[PDB]
């Protein structure tokens, strides 16, 4: 019941954009991806502020 | 003849789907590594 | 489809403009249209069958043809060929024909 | 919103706006429709441009621009240069000649209204050939296909009114439209009729006996060349095709289709046969003297299975000669090593 | 130009009367008025997403929540298009593909009885129409008939892609059953999909009491 559960949460809303406009609702980690390549590699951080 | 079984060809349900889908404006292509075609209906869809 | 993708991309009545222009002739003024319906050309706004007709063939096209024989027939010929009949002309015989529309006869 | 109420409303309005006078205006537009052809046939007698051209460039000048000649039909005619240059030749025509064009135009114009008017007449008839297999709007549609067809044929000089002349044509249209588009499978008009009588007699047959007639009774009643063989043959074609998809047995998820097997395909125990046949036949096909074997391998085998036109240039005698001896010599070495005995096929 | 389509100065309709030199001049102009998929197809062709995208970028972030809210659901789609996708002029139809033959059979049933899928008729439907459209456009036709047929042409085009969306057509009486449309065959709308995951049949399987 912990597996299936996280699959109910694997979704995060958007508010502070960069690539594509706000309220988008996207996979939690896919955002751990863009955020990670924007402040780590391709500088000029665009801290995507998401909501659980 | 006694040899392993040939790996699966494409599923008629699939194919029947792809064509049953193109039946509508839409277009369902299948891609490889690089976003470039792969021919599921082998040969047949080539014209004439 | 609920999200009208041709109604979204095209800021046309999401589901009512198309719905009224697709399956019939409730015409949308595509390119120009110089002339006015009191107002200039509605670049991307539609008009009625009746109003489109008022454009093409100009404002009026009425065919009030007379009754009896020697009646209105004399008020016509005498006041029809060339006479710039103003709006609301008063033909004088059976009842009162009403030439309520402009310039020529 | 729900069709037809509009398509009927669409002309009830226009018609309702211009119901052309029973005689006068029908005559008006009538006259102004013949002098059209007259004109055009004469223009052609001067322009050299085929009647089609003169007739096609006068329509595109009145009803629709380049747009009309581009989409409905591809670009054989240049939107600009072609049409414009054709009309350019009509203005160059002297007073006497430019005279007809001015007519040709107003005429086609006349053909417009006249047709638009009688669009109420269409639906009237159409209101009866309803149940057959043609949509109501469809019915109307092929119905107009006879009305505008009238416009070419009418002869205002012959005093008979128009409305009634269109009647025939119109009804003719709907009828062909019924014999053509009403079914999935096409049958000739000849058989079409041959089907009504064959169904019309069954009627008087249901009338008495009580026994839904044997193909003997119905055959008698009909007439001359009608044999019991025919009726059983003529009715199978009558019945309308059945849906490949239909609730089968205990109507549930089970779709009628899975019930029909396949054939073109070699069900495994057939492909498995080719691989043995083909590999074995070809094998024995290698222990033979090239010639006859090949010409008969390629004759029955290759193109299409005439001992004469058989071998290249040698006569029939050496054909049969090595034939029956080789073939048979073939049969008795195979019978030995029993490869082909067990009739694979 | 003679009696008819004759665009003059600001007024563009000329009727002739060779009686007395009366070059009639009714007053309408080049008011491009179109209806049907045409105007749509046109309106889409003349689009340049890059412009409308940036326009909404402004339209979005600044105006009040009101007209900026829609502006976003509007930019979302535009972007998808503008992305690595396929430029959005193709949402319209001017050429309908055609499902294969053996995938919509014309079978032998019980002697005279033939077997044919529910889509071959949703096609003949079209075909006939589309043609009919063409003949009448040649035949030379009054207006109220072109549209009316054009209309009917629309119907059928949906009716084949996907039925009941606007209305439910039916093989001539006997079966008030809808004709199996395309996506229908896709979604298994008539208890087909379910069955598809309700199973398929193994080649070397068996059963029996335990």
């Amino acid at each position: 019941i912990e597996i299936v559960v996280r699959q109910m949460m694997k979704y995060v809303e958007v508010t502070d954009p960069g690539d594509s406009r706000l309220l988008e609702g996207q996979v939690l980690e896919k955002w751990d991806v863009e955020a990670l390549n924007e402040r780590l590699i391709a500088e000029g951080k665009t801290p995507v502020a998401w909501k659980p | 003849k006694g040899e392993d079984v040939p790996e699966p060809s494409v599923p008629e349900s699939f194919r029947v789907l792809v064509k049953e889908l193109q039946a509508l404006a839409l277009d369902v292509q299948t891609l490889d590594e690089k976003d470039n075609p792969v021919d599921i209906f082998e040969g047949l869809a080539s014209k004439r | 489809d609920v999200p009208s993708k041709i109604g979204t991309l095209l800021d046309l009545s999401a589901t009512e403009l198309e719905q009224v222009l697709y399956f019939s002739k409730y015409i949308v003024l595509d390119p120009k249209g110089a002339i006015l319906n009191g107002v200039p050309v509605e670049k991307r706004q539609l008009l009625t069958d009746e109003e489109y007709r008022e454009l093409r063939y100009g404002k009026q096209e009425t065919y009030p043809l007379p009754p009896g024989v020697d009646a209105l027939v004399k008020d016509g010929e005498e006041v029809v060929k060339g006479q710039e009949l103003a709006p609301g002309v008063v033909s004088r015989l059976d009842g009162v024909a009403l030439y309520r529309f402009p310039r020529r006869v | 919103k729900i069709s037809t109420s509009d398509p009927v409303r669409q002309y009830l309005h226009e018609i309702g706006q211009v119901p052309l006078l029973t005689l006068e205006e029908e005559v008006e537009l009538a006259r102004k429709v013949e002098e059209g052809m007259e004109a055009i046939k004469k223009l052609s007698e001067i322009t050299g441009l085929d009647p089609d051209l003169i007739r096609e460039v006068v329509r595109a000048k009145i009803l629709g621009s380049a747009r009309v000649r581009h989409i409905p039909g591809l670009k054989e005619t240049l939107d600009p240069k072609t049409v414009e240059e054709i009309d350019q030749k009509l203005k160059s025509l002297p007073k006497e000649h430019k005279r007809y064009l001015h007519i040709a135009r107003e005429g086609e114009a006349a053909r417009q209204h006249l047709i638009e008017a009688n669009l109420r007449l269409v639906v009237s008839i159409a209101k009866k050939y309803t149940g057959r297999g043609l949509s109501f709007l469809d019915l109307i549609q092929e119905g107009n296909q006879g009305l505008i067809r009238a416009v070419e044929k009418f002869e205002y000089k012959r005093r008979f009114k128009f409305s009634t002349y269109a009647t025939w044509w119109i009804r003719q249209a709907i009828n062909r439209a019924i014999a053509d588009q009403a079914r999935t499978i096409r049958i000739p008009v000849h058989m079409v009729e041959t089907i009504n009588k064959l169904s019309r007699t069954a009627r008087q047959l249901q009338q008495e006996l009580g026994r839904e007639p044997t193909y003997e009774e119905i055959a008698e009643a009909m007439g001359p060349g009608w044999d019991a063989k025919r009726v059983e043959e003529t009715l199978k074609i009558a019945q309308e095709p059945v849906s490949l998809e239909t609730p089968i047995g205990d109507e549930k998820d089970s779709f009628y289709g899975d019930f029909i097997p396949d054939e073109h395909l070699p069900s495994p125990v057939d492909a498995a046969t080719q691989s043995l046949l083909s590999e074995e036949l070809e094998k024995a096909l290698s222990k033979l003297s090239e010639r006859e074997a090949m010409v008969l391998k390629l004759r029955k085998g290759l193109i299409d299975g005439e001992e004469v036109g058989a071998f290249f240039g040698v006569t029939r005698e050496r054909i049969r000669q090595i034939e029956n001896k080789a073939l048979r010599k073939l049969k008795y070495h195979e019978s030995r090593t029993r490869k082909l005995r067990d009739f694979l096929d | 130009a003679d009696g008819g389509k004759v665009k003059s100065d600001v007024y563009g309709r000329v009727e002739v009367d060779l009686v007395r030199n009366v070059v009639r001049v009714v007053e309408s102009y080049d008011i491009d008025a179109r209806m049907g998929a045409e105007a749509i197809q046109q309106l889409l062709k003349e689009l340049d997403l890059e412009a409308l995208e940036k326009e909404l970028l402004e339209e979005m972030k600044h105006p009040s929540r009101a007209r900026r809210a829609k502006a976003r659901k509007r930019l979302e789609v535009v972007r998808a298009f503008l992305d690595s996708g396929n430029r959005p002029e193709w949402m319209i139809l001017e050429a309908v593909p055609v499902l294969p033959p053996d995938l919509r059979p014309m079978v032998q049933v019980d002697g005279g009885r033939f077997a044919t899928s529910d889509l071959n008729d949703l096609y003949r439907r079209l075909i006939n129409r589309n043609n009919r459209l063409k003949k009448l456009l040649a035949q030379g036709a009054p207006e109220i008939i072109i549209r009316n047929e054009k209309r009917m042409l629309q119907e059928a085009v949906d009716a084949l892609l996907d039925n009941g969306r606007r209305g439910a057509p039916v093989t001539n009486p006997g079966s008030d059953r809808p004709l199996r449309s395309l996506t229908d065959i896709l979604s298994g709308k008539q208890g087909r999909f379910r069955q598809n995951l309700l199973g398929k049949r193994v080649d070397y399987s068996g059963r029996s009491v335990i």
